RNA sequence: UCGGAGUACAAAAAACCCUCCGAGUGAUUUUAAUCUAGACAAACCAGUCAAAAUAAUCACUUAUUGAUCCAAAAU
């Protein structure tokens, strides 16, 4: 992390967080599963689909992941057509 | 002896199906397998 | 009074007034289906999930708009939701909307409707779900089979 | 009123010399000095920590960084040119409509959804304009011309049940800016620029009067239109007998930011007059 | 049996149907751990995108 | 690095330049599919079961294996 920039002063944000990863407004992150075009052959098809999954990232490792990103990545998005945003927002959590 | 990777072509359109071959030859490669376009059951030949 | 090269006059040169667009044609669709000034439309609006029922309602009887032929095949094929008083009742659930839920009544209407005056259509019947009942439908048909003429 | 006042007659006068900020307001800052935060001051003993340099953020101790182990994805890709339209719900619609921010009579475009502080556009973060979705589709009760860049079937059909007309038009990112806060650019003090034609892709959308896109050709108008009804079963109003229908019928070209203005244009606010070229290439220039 | 409720008892038809309790779904989690994407829909209230403010 | 037994006598866990056995794959035919409740396990990463919904066996069987990135391939 460059927590001051040289040229802007500002907070500069790690890329290569964002390439492998998804933001939601709700904060959830979201990822793929490690090695899932790797050795197909070599797997039980249950592990394929458990691979082939997407999935949710524990309260550390977001919480991590939002330090390395800064306010850009972390505002409300509408675009047209997008297959997750049916998923941004939370509902009826009771904590 | 040998393990040999080989992929398997479906007769209609795209669908493939990958696996491996023994190198000794005891039965060798063609299949009855699942096809996702169609829905179906068909011959997948041993291709590469 | 802009125009440009670009506008829709210019590309569309048949129709051009301001009025154009917004003729009504009543002669393209003269048939009507489903004259929605004869239905009693009513609404059960629940909230809490939140789902407004629609419900669509018309004598059987009383509907001049489907001829003779459609208006009693409709009272065989759907006489399972028929009410007492004549009326035929058509139910929708899912969207909160109402809107969605007219279309959808209205849809499962002009699906009935569409159904019923096809006289080409066969009610092919599936043996999975009724097996059971075909060979309970024999079985019992073996002792009703015994012969004594009574009373 | 606030009979606070009367126990201020009793007290001695508010100066300089007696203020106290809102309890809370100063949580204190401390500092590692004495016997409680000297020594070591919160930094724990020896080791790196004590030291100040422990390792970057990303950093597992060497074991492969969680967010490095995981494989990239298609996911923020091309995350920049993904257009974004902001929603408005027919809800909001209703309600500024309600408390007169802004009224129906007039037409209304994206402008005037923003002068009312209805609908906030950032141009610049790939915004391509306002879309319409159906939330208050029961409530809405008001007749109305809206523009808007794209708008659900729905919505359409809650509009025309009350006898609006709306019609889907498309702006482009410096146009739209243009639209958004115009009066910025006019003290910006240029022509004001053609319109641009939406890209390639878009070209189908707005083509249909399936959306009533502006580029549609109005002939299919009238029909796509009374279709909307069947589908959602009402009695569609003629809109050509009304007394606000001049107002209705009220479009753009393709070419044009506003109503009433055209592309070559020069506003001088001071003035409070309007300037147009006389000269004949810059009229085929702005006209085409 | 239609017959019978309009003509004999003077009453309307009463129909019934099978209902099998709603499925169980543990105490949501804020965070939920290495859980398939779908996890959300599965305490999803109801089907509808729901813009509150917009 | 991986797995079986003891050490660890009865849910789990549990070290040692501790004691003893193994694995870095064969053999076939029956090619072992999509999709999803609920779970085990677990610092993380990986690992395991699995109803309803649509159309793999035998060798003590448990081990037979490597993440990103990067390359080559086509759908
Ligand atoms: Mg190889
Ligand atoms: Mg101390
Ligand atoms: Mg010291
Ligand atoms: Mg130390
Ligand atoms: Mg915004
Ligand atoms: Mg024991
Ligand atoms: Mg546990
Ligand atoms: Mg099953």
């Amino acid at each position: 992390v460059t927590y001051f920039s040289s040229r802007k002063g500002k907070r500069k944000t790690v890329k290569a967080v964002i390439y492998r990863f998804l933001r939601l407004h709700s904060g959830l992150w979201l990822r793929r599963k490690a090695g899932y075009k790797k050795k197909l052959w070599k797997k039980t098809a249950a592990r394929k689909r458990r691979l082939r999954e997407f999935v949710f990232c524990n309260k550390t490792q977001s919480k991590l992941l939002d330090k390395m990103t800064t306010s850009f990545w972390k505002r409300r998005n509408w675009y047209a057509d997008d297959p997750y945003q049916k998923y941004q927002d939370r509902t009826n959590l009771k904590v | 002896s040998k393990t040999i990777l080989v992929k398997m072509m479906s007769q209609a359109g795209t669908g493939f199906s990958f696996n491996t071959k023994r190198s000794r030859l005891r039965e060798k490669l063609t299949l009855l397998h699942y096809d996702p376009v169609v829905k179906k059951k068909v011959l997948f030949v041993e291709q590469k | 009074e802009f125009q440009s090269i670009y506008s829709l006059d210019k590309l569309y040169p048949e129709s051009r007034g301001s009025d154009t667009a917004w003729r009504l044609p009543d002669d393209a669709k003269q048939a009507n289906d489903i004259p929605v000034d004869r239905l009693t439309i009513s609404y059960c609006r629940s909230s809490g999930k939140v789902n407004s029922k629609a419900e669509v309602r018309f004598h059987l009887a009383s509907a001049d708009w489907i001829a003779e032929p459609v208006r009693l095949k409709l009272a065989v094929k759907h006489k399972n939701r028929i009410n007492r008083s004549g009326e035929l009742i058509l139910t929708s659930e899912c969207s909160r909307y109402q809107f969605r839920n007219l279309a959808d009544c209205l849809q499962k209407l002009r699906d009935m409707i569409a159904e019923a005056s096809q006289p080409x259509x066969x009610x092919x019947x599936x043996x999975x779900x009724l097996r059971r009942s075909r060979i309970e439908n024999m079985n019992r048909e073996r002792l009703r089979k015994k012969r004594i003429s009574s009373a | 009123g606030p009979r606070a006042l009367d126990l201020l007659r009793a007290l001695p006068r508010v100066s300089l010399a007696n203020l106290k900020p809102n309890p809370g307001s100063r949580k204190p800052e401390r500092r590692p000095r004495g016997r409680r935060r000297g020594r070591k001051c919160g930094r724990g003993h020896k080791g790196e920590r004590q030291r100040g340099t422990r390792p970057r953020l990303g950093f597992e101790g060497g074991q492969t960084p969680f967010y490095l182990r995981i494989p990239k994805y298609g996911f923020n890709e091309g995350h920049s040119f993904r257009h974004q339209y902001q929603p408005l719900s027919l809800n909001r619609l209703q309600y500024l409509i309600d408390l007169g921010r802004v009224d129906p009579t007039q037409p209304i475009d994206l402008t005037q959804l923003v002068n009312g502080r209805g609908v906030t556009i950032q141009p610049s973060k790939r915004d391509y304009g306002v879309q319409l979705v159906e939330e208050g589709a029961d409530t809405f009760k008001a007749k109305v011309n809206i523009e808007v860049q794209m708008a659900s079937e729905l919505a359409i059909a809650a509009i025309e049940k009350n006898g609006g007309v709306v019609t889907t038009a498309f702006y482009d990112p410096r146009s739209l800016e243009i639209l958004c806060k115009p009066v910025p650019f006019f003290l910006r003090g240029q022509p004001i620029p053609k319109r641009m034609l939406p890209p390639e892709a878009l070209v189908p959308y707005y083509t249909d009067a399936k959306n009533r896109g502006y580029l549609a050709d109005p002939a299919r108008f009238p029909e796509a239109r009374l279709e909307l009804a069947r589908k959602y079963g009402y009695v569609l109003p003629d809109i050509t007998k009304d007394e606000l229908f001049k107002m209705l019928s009220t479009r753009k070209d393709p070419r044009q930011i506003f109503f009433g203005l055209a592309p070559g244009w020069v506003v001088n606010m001071a003035d409070k007059k309007i300037l147009k070229p006389t000269d004949e290439n810059l009229l085929k220039y702005y006209s085409s | 049996v239609t017959r019978v409720f309009h003509q004999l008892l003077d009453m309307r038809e009463p129909v019934f149907e099978f209902v099998r309790p709603p499925p169980y779904h543990p105490k949501q989690k804020r965070f939920p751990h290495r859980q398939p994407l779908r996890y959300l829909d599965r305490y999803r209230d109801s089907h509808e995108p729901t813009y509150g403010i917009y």
